[PDB]
């Protein structure tokens, strides 16, 4: 098993660019991995000050009773056990699929297809991080070992559950970044003169008026407009 | 007195009769826990009752209040109580509400009979009067000092207690004062209880080397704080070891053989379980006499090595596996090259037990391990609780370390010993770098408000044994006049500090007039006198008087109010 | 060395005798000093590690004792090798 | 069912000692219950005789069920005989004879290795010889009787077969192997013998 760690082209994600600029590796050699996580640096100040505060009690000699507590406390495994462990399990246990876990597997393998075609018809380019047969394998590799680290001998539909959602938060997510214009600018022009500051629309109207209006998405992070009534209603938050 | 020492098979003889039923279990051994000699003791009654088939119940208690909620928990069957470690300086019948009209049956006819009897057992001298005289229920094991060095106080308390003009109001003051005088005194420990329950054991006739070897054990615990008294107890268990060993001397070794033998013991932490030069580094004896704290110490230990001739590979080096050329050699090279850094006080003479093929171990050795054991063996009112279960659980540890069949408990044991000293030492560096303990006129005090594994010092056991290294450093410097010290941990959990009044003491090997005198630790009657007044939320609880648990903020109060205290 | 330690300010003698015959540059000195003493490398557990050296980056127009720094650091330090440019390959900065 | 899987057709070694522990020993009592002629509880059980219970003097040996022995040896009111067969000397002719005749088992009780036990734990200051020395001996025994059982299961036929002298521990332990491949090399005779 390969695990790689990498870096973006520029150091930092730059998510300004394509997502294609920023990494380097071809489509060939992407494909074989099975999850491809983008981390990204949050700078949110609670979390910051979480970790912060983790690293000092690292530093200050805190970590080695910590550690060793939570250890004898039974939330945690050390190393010499997780290896036998690791060892056990894999010259014991080899799961495979049952029906329902498969028929699972192959109806998200299609969504999780249709997704990127529709991703890529959108921005009229082919995705970098690409999504192939190779990828149903590997959510089928993570139902198993998902299923092996408990030794059942049958994977149930809880290990596909938990494979898919591991999955979509890694290869999903890599897949998913994004950076017509005209349309875009119309539209928000449009709503911000017929919509008032303080009331609301319904979607249903807006695309009477009229696409896949990514524009609303993008005014929900300026924070001028508010999806709430579970995306029945748009609402101008006050910007 | 109350029960002498020639009047304890009369005692044994009273709980036989009163409670060997086999129909039930009317024997209840209360034994206080963080306390090797009393773990000793117990170890030695349930072998006892074990041979006599009593059924009894063992309870480890580790405070006031835990014995408290026990004896109100205790049913009205059980007509005999041991009371282990504890008990005789408190109004015992005050402190569980006992009145003797309620306990009394066939009172008809000069005798008296109760429905059950409690027998307190400890070495604490401070004995309240109103136990040792003024109560038929309590009974106590007496050493021997009541009937030598209580007359006085015997008249005056039964002066007081029969008379409920100006010349008998005068006597009586100066009678109470003799009462008072008595109080007001520091709590010592003059016997050891396994020594005690041995010469009761002697009395039956029980006797074996297994009991013998839990007596060593109960003594050799008091040798680190008590040095007098298990240098006045030392020569019973030297005779006793003679007595007990068979004639077949000089035989071959053979898989069943246990021997104890009187040799060479050193005054080094875990000499055979441990390299020669981590026996010397984490020696509190040698660190006090070489002062390995600081950083020319290690210096010092390097050049002591060269001067014997013992490579630092060498003494770096498992006892085990050690050359047999210089492990043959010690009793030379150390008589040759330790007057010299003024350790001649190391060498000594030690008990040191063999069972069959599985190498020897001393008595000073067991008994670290068995204190480690205890130790780290496994909103604030709660997590303190918790905090007693797991302590009162590591007693059981400790108990099944005793037993031969556990020997790979024991080698655990000595391997936690060796950590919690590692932990006191670098601890006790870091106290004496920074210079922390700040000198007073009356009390040198020391406060622990952060660091490295703090939570090692909530165990009394632990701090007491960080104490222990502070005091024998301090005891070395004759700069640093006798006073006593104060040691205080946060605990950060529960917000609650763990103020442990300590004592000083002599320097070890140093006999004189002064020497002969015991210190007394006088802060019992301090804490107890500044909680009475100024509620603190003061947690006085613990069998160890100088002990106190005391909220982070009501610190510094507290402990200037000690400071304008001048009891201790 | 231990009784020079005691004086208070002994840091503030220590930067500024990193480099003597170079006028200013006290930002650069307290860099280098910190560089020169760096910090203790931690191991938590045995598993996780933390680097314990100080990395400094002294970047400025030409003609402020850059190189002279460096230079100056080459004498002192106890172990210091000195690489330049283009005259350092990549197999020859690590292993080879 | 009602009884468990592993004490299906086998007896635990626990059963063995109990069945062992049933057998009749010798001991020295350090009590006397013997009534004078000048009260008292007397023993009335119902699955031995209390008539040497009831008569015993000290220091005079009697004969009481093992179970009991043992019962008094926990305290210090019995002392356990060892049985002739468990002294230096007839271990050492015992060894012999098993070196000598390599067919046959020799004649040890049924109980030697139960009973061994069974004395060297609970009362091991009681023999007159060293007991480093019997339990060294006891192995030797067990380490040639092994041998020979070993030897021996080499002739697993389908009819039957002699284990003449073996004791009661070893067939015991022995059963759930012989007492189960017998049985599949007599399935299989049976079987061919269909017509
Ligand atoms: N602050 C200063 N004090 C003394 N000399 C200086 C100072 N700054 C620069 N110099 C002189 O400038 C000369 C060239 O410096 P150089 O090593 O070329 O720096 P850089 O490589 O950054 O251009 C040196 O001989 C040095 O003596
Ligand atoms: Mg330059």
């Amino acid at each position: 098993s390969v695990l790689a760690a990498a870096n973006p082209i520029y150091g930092r994600y730059d998510d300004l660019k394509s997502p294609g600029d920023n990494i380097d590796f071809q489509t060939t050699i992407l494909s074989r991995f099975d999850m491809i996580f983008i981390v990204k640096d949050d700078h949110n100040e609670e979390r910051d000050i979480s970790i912060a505060n983790h690293v000092i009690n690292i530093h200050t000699g805190n970590a080695n009773a910590m550690q060793n507590q939570q250890e004898e406390n039974g939330s945690e495994i050390s190393i010499e056990k997780m290896k036998r462990y690791i060892t056990y399990c894999r010259l014991k246990c080899a799961p495979r699929l049952s029906p329902q876990a498969a028929e699972k597997l192959s109806s998200n393998f299609v969504t999780i297809r249709k997704q990127l075609l529709i991703n890529e018809l959108e921005s009229t380019e082919r995705s970098s991080i690409p999504i192939t047969i190779r990828q149903l394998e590997a959510i089928i590799r993570i139902t198993e070992s998902l299923a092996k680290l408990e030794l059942s001998p049958i994977a149930q539909e809880r290990h596909v559950d938990e494979a898919i959602r591991l999955f979509q938060a890694s290869t999903m997510d890599a897949a998913s970044q994004d950076p017509s214009l005209s349309e875009i600018r119309r539209f928000e022009q449009e709503l911000k003169r017929r919509l008032p500051i303080g009331w609301s629309t319904s979607y249903q109207t807006l695309r009477r008026e009229f696409a896949l209006d990514k524009a609303l998405y993008a005014l929900e992070k300026h924070e001028t407009i508010q999806l709430r009534h579970q995306g029945q209603n748009i609402y101008r938050s006050g910007v | 007195m109350y029960y002498g020492i020639s009047q304890f098979s009369e005692a044994y003889n009273k709980i036989l009769r009163n409670s060997s039923s086999h129909s039930s279990c009317q024997l209840v051994i209360f034994v206080s826990c963080l306390n090797i000699d009393a773990l000793c003791a117990t170890k030695m009654l349930s072998l006892l009752f074990k041979k006599q088939l009593v059924q009894s119940q063992i309870v480890p208690i580790f405070g006031y209040s835990e014995l408290r909620r026990h004896y109100s928990q205790l049913d009205d069957n059980i007509n005999s109580l041991l009371l282990v470690g504890f008990g005789g300086v408190i109004d015992l019948e005050a402190f569980l509400e006992i009145d003797p009209q309620e306990y009394v049956i066939d009172t008809d006819s000069g005798e008296q009979s109760f429905r059950r009897d409690i027998y307190v057992l400890d070495a604490h001298r401070p004995w309240n009067l109103d136990n040792i005289f003024g109560s038929q229920i309590i009974q106590c094991f007496d050493d021997g000092t009541v009937d030598d060095t209580l007359g006085e106080q015997k008249e005056a308390y039964y002066k007081l207690l029969e008379l409920d003009r100006k010349q008998r109001k005068k006597q009586i003051h100066e009678y109470e004062g003799v009462l008072e005088e008595y109080y007001s005194q520091g709590t010592t420990v003059v016997n050891s209880i396994s020594a005690q329950i041995y010469s009761l054991l002697s009395a039956i006739g029980e006797t074996n080397l297994s009991n013998l070897w839990l007596n060593i054990l109960g003594t050799t615990s008091l040798d680190i704080a008590y040095a007098q008294v298990y240098n006045r107890l030392y020569p019973l268990l030297q005779d006793e070891v003679k007595r007990l060993t068979p004639s077949s001397r000089n035989s071959v070794k053979t898989p069943d053989t246990l021997t104890l033998n009187i040799q060479p013991d050193y005054y080094l932490f875990l000499l055979r379980h441990s390299s020669l030069y981590d026996s010397f580094y984490y020696s509190n004896y040698v660190n006090a006499k070489l002062s390995l704290w600081n950083e020319n110490g290690k210096k010092r230990l390097h050049k002591m090595f060269a001067r014997m001739g013992i490579p630092l590979s060498t003494a770096q080096e498992t006892w085990l596996y050690m050359d047999h050329s210089i492990k043959r050699e010690l009793g030379i090279i150390f008589d040759k090259n330790l007057d010299r850094y003024g350790l001649q006080d190391i060498i000594r003479d030690g008990f040191v037990r063999t069972l069959g093929y599985r190498g020897s171990i001393s008595a000073s050795e067991f008994v670290e391990a068995l204190t480690a054991l205890l130790e780290v063996g496994n909103n604030s009112a709660q997590k303190l609780t918790n905090l007693r279960k797991r302590w009162v659980s590591n007693f059981w540890l400790s108990w099944d370390a005793l037993d031969d069949r556990k020997v790979e408990l024991l080698n655990r044991g000595i391997q936690l010993a060796q950590d919690l000293q590692r932990a006191i030492f670098n601890t006790g560096v870091a106290i004496l770098e920074k210079k922390l303990i700040k000198h007073l006129r009356i009390y040198r005090l020391c406060v622990l408000q952060d660091g490295p594994d703090l939570d090692l010092y909530r165990n009394p056991l632990t701090l007491l044994r960080l104490g222990n290294w502070l005091i024998e450093c301090c005891a070395e410097s004759e700069d640093k006049q006798l006073l006593p010290m104060v040691l205080a941990s946060i605990d950060e959990n529960t917000d609650t500090y763990l103020v442990a009044g300590l004592t000083p003491r002599y320097p070890r090997g140093l006999d004189t007039i002064h020497t002969k005198k015991p210190i007394l630790n006088n802060f019992s009657m301090a804490f107890q006198q500044i909680t009475a007044e100024t509620d603190a939320k003061v947690r006085i609880d613990n069998f160890e008087s100088s002990i106190i648990e005391i909220r982070r903020e009501d610190l510094s109060p507290f402990l200037e109010k000690l400071t304008l205290s001048g009891l201790l | 060395f231990r009784k020079i330690s005691r004086d208070r300010g002994i840091i503030d003698k220590i930067i500024s005798s990193m480099a003597p015959s170079i006028y200013g540059h006290r930002d650069i000195k307290t860099a280098v000093a910190c560089s020169l003493f760096g910090g203790v490398p931690k191991n938590v557990n045995g598993k996780h590690s933390i680097r314990g050296d100080i990395n400094v980056l002294l970047l400025g127009d030409p003609g402020t004792a850059k190189s002279q720094i460096l230079k100056y650091v080459e004498k002192t330090a106890h172990r210091a090798v000195f690489a330049t440019g283009q005259g350092a390959s990549a197999v020859g900065l690590t292993a080879s | 069912m009602s009884l468990p899987a592993h004490l299906q057709q086998t007896f635990s070694p626990e059963e063995i000692q109990f069945i062992v522990e049933n057998e009749p020993i010798k001991i020295f009592p350090r009590i006397t219950t013997r009534q004078k002629i000048r009260n008292h509880t007397r023993w009335q059980l119902i699955t031995t005789d209390d008539k040497a219970l009831n008569n015993m003097v000290a220091m005079r040996s009697t004969e009481v069920v093992l179970w009991i022995a043992l019962l008094l040896k926990q305290q210090s009111k019995c002392s356990i005989v060892a049985p002739q067969w468990l002294t230096t000397k007839e271990l050492d002719r015992k060894i012999q004879y098993e070196k000598t005749h390599p067919d046959r088992f020799s004649e040890l009780p049924w109980n030697w290795l139960v009973l061994a036990r069974i004395l060297f734990n609970k009362a091991k200051d009681d023999f007159h010889d060293p007991i480093h020395e019997l339990r060294g001996k006891i192995q030797d025994l067990r380490e040639i009787r092994q041998i020979k059982v070993l030897k021996g299961l080499k002739y697993l036929n389908e009819s039957h077969l002699q284990l003449d002298n073996l004791s009661l521990l070893e067939i015991n332990e022995l059963r759930p192997f012989i007492t189960e491949i017998m049985d599949k090399l007599r399935e299989i005779h049976t079987a061919s013998l269909t017509a």
